[PDB]
């Protein structure tokens, strides 16, 4: 469909200032660019954007109360600097299914001191040598990776 | 002498095959590398071999 | 926006006038088309001279003005004039511009983000290019060519359609707001429209060009041309670069475009169903029609209905002809007598009776036509032009290239004309058993002799001997044919002429509406037979791929998988409108009433009994999760519901839901038992069979208000109901009324209640109650 209509539909007369969750999976965004988002969304604490033909995350406005994000099934690559300035209080992130080649693209995520879990599956980075260990050494604050902590400790449900 | 040289047109759609005994008959068609390696020995050739 | 307000102001100003008001008030909207012609009418005799003289000037073109200002296009770069403020007489909103101005824009000017959409707009020509690139040329040779003239197709095209089926498609992809009522072709071909719509959406484009290109993408260019060698569109599109009257550029082009495979598969299916219906004795007609409508097949990605493809193709075969006749499909004036092909050029006649004695004295009636008539005939790699006269083959000429084919064509022609003494006194070898009636169905002596020839070559030799033989006179040696099929001999057959060079196939752009009998023999406003079931191969076994024979008799599955499929079908049929159905309940979030449906109660016995509770738990869980929010996938509930009938329990779910026949389905991944795709969201594949889901509600995957149309219908107009758009149409309640605008200059009233019944059955059954 289109992120605009999807959003206007999810907003069943509700102001964009009292919601705590939003989902936009199985939609479309022209040029793989966000469309319809603003800083009006303040109380939002969760987001889900999956399989929407996205390619970059530059347009996303400033969201502080957000503490979980999902960007799987898209083809984003390179823009992880924007996440730090816009959402500094983020804890859970997911990127499985996107275009990720090296670690230099991941380095910015170190500044997300509030980060706990990260999900990278089906990406090229996973096909390297000493990838879990090197990542952990890069992002020490992190504890969970693709659902498994150091020593392969399966994470709980929630 | 082993199997003879082979000819071909530009697009390679056609290709003649010739034996060694007759390479002295088309020495004009062959490329300079093969040409400078064949004339000095034509003396020692009898039919298809080298004495 | 402000532009809208400007349009309103312009409309007001224009209505203030009297003539404009009279014309915009009188008549309907169609008058626009007429008005489109009385304006901007001007032509030229020799645009060539005019063009040269015109371009010679220093500002020869016209162009928009505001587009230039916005494009910051100046009037010079390093001293070359680019345009000048002025007004053309016709447009009044355009300004004269230089040829140098175009160059300026391309080299340095207003850049755009992307333009690969072009490859889709002109897909046919990029396909031409690719097909060319995948060729391996070969040597060139010189010689004479036997180029026969004939009607063929030059444009390879998939899913060839009609024109009425296109004028609609050009709208739902580009102009949906201005769309008309949904036609059947749309409701049937949903995924196709969705595909064509996914590419030309949210793009900056000129739409008229796209529509024109789509017309070309769906038009097989039919031409009457000289041809040599094989006949395939992949070749005819570049025949100009393969050979002429005196030269040939050899090249292999066999493995491209995969066209004729579809046609041969179609013809095989037609033969199969024709034989099946022939197995009957009194209803083969209705049996065949049922087999037709109860069948579908895949083309590339999409699934199409057989009866729809049959009415689009032009394969003149004794199988396709019968089908197209049953469905009342008109067709050309082309005959068929066994494997050969025939076409009448001139003449007339009428049926007449005669008899022959099979063995000793056994009278058997055989018919034959009266006055002289010409015919063209075409067998494998062989052509002929002959004439019949009162049960005799008057003359014949041939231009083939093979002896065997020549002889077979000659024999089949002699038969077609009942020429010879055999039709006067049949041979001893034939008997009453070989006569006719395998199981009661008679056989005219014609096809009898046909199979008698196909049986042994010596029958053919004797038949040829039945034709007069004489000594090859001088000079005619070249134009003579022996018994072996030699271009010359010392003694040759009677009234025969040979030559090198095929015959030019005739042509006629005519159509006829024929019928058929209960014995599968078509008639054309006369006692002539154009097709039958005796002119096709006897039988053969084939394994058809990507096909759907959704009919009991035409099925090989057992009662178990068939029961599963029928349960799924019944469970889907509850996807309509009205309370007690799943859509209303979903809207009301009554995820519980679904567990108590009767259909799940009928499919429950098929569930594995030792773990039915655990599966039930999981199913109910998923349902609530999907229903409570609103983010659901209709293709998963229809799959998991049959398990929610029993009571939950405790246990380890290991990923798969088994039935009682060691066949499972998995919730989230497609398998052999239940498959589907986001591309074609209107189909469900169970055990290979396909199922058409109605379009009543649209979940996350479905697209653009083309998935609600089977839930709406027309009703008596009510001015009280509100008028809304095509997007808010989803927020209505099942059973409500609403006014709406359709296409252009038309408003109606709709109601969100469906009607699954059609007119076929109602017309067919009601007409059967009148012949009594």
């Amino acid at each position: 469909m289109d992120m605009k209509k999807r959003i206007h539909l999810e907003l069943r007369n509700r102001t964009p200032s009292d919601v705590k969750e939003l989902v936009l999976d199985n939609c479309r965004s022209y040029e793989g660019k966000i469309e319809g988002l603003t800083d009006e969304f303040e109380e939002l604490e969760f987001l889900s954007t999956i399989n929407v033909g996205l390619a970059s995350v530059a347009n996303l406005p400033k969201l502080n109360k957000l503490k979980k994000l999902e960007l799987s099934d898209n083809r984003v690559s390179g823009g992880l600097e924007v996440l730090a300035e816009k959402c500094p209080n983020l804890t859970h992130l997911n990127l499985s299914g996107n275009k990720i080649k090296d670690l230099g693209t991941i380095e910015p995520l170190k500044k997300l001191e509030n980060l706990k879990s990260l999900d990278l599956f089906n990406c090229e980075v996973t096909n390297l040598n000493d990838y879990r260990e090197n990542v952990f050494k890069l992002l020490p604050q992190l504890t969970y990776l693709d659902g498994y902590d150091r020593d392969d400790k399966e994470a709980p449900d929630s | 002498l082993g199997q003879g040289i082979r000819l071909s047109n530009k697009r390679k759609t056609k290709e003649v095959i010739i034996k060694a005994e007759k390479m002295g008959k088309y020495k004009n068609l062959m490329r300079e590398e093969y040409k400078n390696l064949f004339e000095p020995l034509e003396k020692y050739i009898q039919k298809d071999v080298c004495f | 926006m402000s532009l809208l307000l400007t349009i309103a102001k312009e409309y007001k100003r224009l209505c203030q006038d009297a003539k404009a008001a009279q014309m915009m008030t009188v008549g309907t909207v169609s008058n626009y088309t007429t008005f489109k012609k009385w304006t901007t009418s001007r032509k030229e005799k020799n645009p060539s001279l005019r063009m040269r003289w015109a371009m010679s000037s220093k500002f020869p073109i016209i162009a928009n003005k505001r587009m230039l200002e916005e494009a910051q296009i100046p009037k010079e770069h390093n001293n070359v004039a680019l345009w000048e403020d002025t007004e053309d007489v016709s447009k009044r909103d355009h300004v004269l511009a230089s040829a140098s101005c175009i160059n300026y824009w391309n080299f340095c000017g207003p850049c755009v983000n992307n333009s690969e959409v072009i490859k889709e707009v002109y897909k046919s020509r990029f396909g031409r290019l690719e097909r060319r690139k995948e060729i391996m040329w070969k040597e060139l040779r010189f010689t004479l060519v036997d180029r026969q003239r004939r009607r063929v197709d030059t444009q390879p095209v998939e899913q060839r359609l009609r024109t009425g089926e296109i004028k609609d498609l050009q709208m739902w992809t580009l102009f949906e707001d201005e769309a008309p009522l949904a036609s059947k072709f749309i409701l049937d071909n949903y995924g196709l429209v969705k595909e064509m719509r996914s590419k030309f959406a949210n793009k900056p484009l000129n739409k008229e060009v796209v529509a024109h290109m789509l017309e070309k993408q769906f038009n097989p260019e039919s031409r009457f041309l000289p041809v040599f060698g094989a006949i395939r569109p992949e070749r005819m599109e570049l025949i100009h670069a393969l050979g002429g009257e005196t030269w040939i550029q050899e090249a292999n082009t066999a493995g491209i475009s995969n066209v004729d495979q579809r046609k041969n598969d179609i013809r095989a299916v037609c033969r199969k169903v024709c034989l099946a219906a022939n197995a009957s004795i009194m209803n083969a007609k209705s049996k065949l029609v049922e087999y037709i409508k109860s069948t579908s097949m895949r083309i590339g990605e999409t699934e199409r209905k057989l009866e729809e493809l049959i009415l689009e193709t032009d394969d003149v075969s004794p199988e396709v002809t019968l089908c197209k006749s049953a469905l009342g499909g008109q067709l050309g004036k082309t005959l068929s007598f066994g494997p050969m092909l025939l076409k009448k050029i001139s003449g007339s006649g009428v049926k007449v009776k005669d008899t022959v004695y099979i063995q000793g004295v056994r009278a058997v009636q055989f018919e034959y036509w009266s006055e002289q008539e010409e015919f063209y005939g075409e067998y494998k790699s062989a052509t002929a032009l002959f004439s019949r006269k009162e049960r005799s083959l008057e003359w014949i000429t041939i231009g083939g290239g093979i002896n065997e084919d020549r002889k077979r064509l000659l024999a089949m022609c002699m038969i077609f004309c009942r020429d010879g003494d055999y039709f006067k006194d049949a041979p001893a070898t034939i008997t009453m058993a070989d006569l006719s009636t395998k199981l009661g169905r008679e056989i005219p002596y014609q096809y009898v002799m046909m199979n008698w020839i196909q049986k042994s070559e010596d029958n053919l030799e004797a038949l040829l001997y039945s034709r007069g033989i004489v000594e090859t006179n001088p000079g005619k040696m070249g134009s003579s044919m022996g018994i072996d099929g030699s271009k010359r001999a010392i003694k040759s057959l009677r009234a025969v002429t040979i030559q090198s060079g095929k015959i030019d196939m005739p042509e006629s752009k005519e159509k006829i509406h024929l019928e058929l009998s209960d014995n599968l023999e078509a008639f054309d406003s006369s006692g002539r037979i154009v097709a039958t079931i005796l002119d096709l191969p006897s039988d053969k076994k084939v394994t058809f791929q990507d096909v759907s024979f959704q009919h009991p008799d035409l099925a090989v599955l057992r009662d178990e998988k068939t029961a599963i499929t029928k349960g799924y079908e019944a469970l889907i049929k509850r996807l309509g409108t009205g309370d007690n159905d799943i859509p209303s309940l979903i809207a009301k979030k009554d995820y519980l009433s679904l567990y108590n449906l009767p259909e799940v109660k009928l499919m429950a016995p098929l569930i594995r009994p030792n773990r039915k509770g655990v599966y039930s738990r999981v199913a109910r869980k998923l349902v609530s999760t999907q229903v409570t929010t609103g983010h659901y996938s209709l293709h998963e509930l229809i799959k998991v519901l049959p398990f929610t009938y029993f009571a939950p329990k405790q246990g380890m779910f290991e990923g798969r839901l088994f039935f009682s026949n060691d066949s499972f389905v998995e919730p989230g991944v497609n398998n052999n038992v239940f498959s589907w795709s986001k591309a074609d969201s209107s189909k469900i594949y169970c055990h290979g069979i396909a199922i058409r889901v109605p379009l009543v509600v649209g979940d996350e995957h479905m697209d653009t208000s083309l998935a609600l149309l089977e839930g709406f219908s027309v009703c008596e107009n009510d001015p009280r109901a509100p008028m809304v758009t095509r997007q808010d149409l989803i927020d209505v309640g099942f059973g409500q009324k609403v006014r709406l605008f359709v296409g252009q200059g038309s408003v109606r009233t709709f109601k969100r209640t469906a009607s699954q019944r059609a007119a076929s059955s109602d017309v067919n059954k009601n007409v059967k109650k009148i012949k009594m």
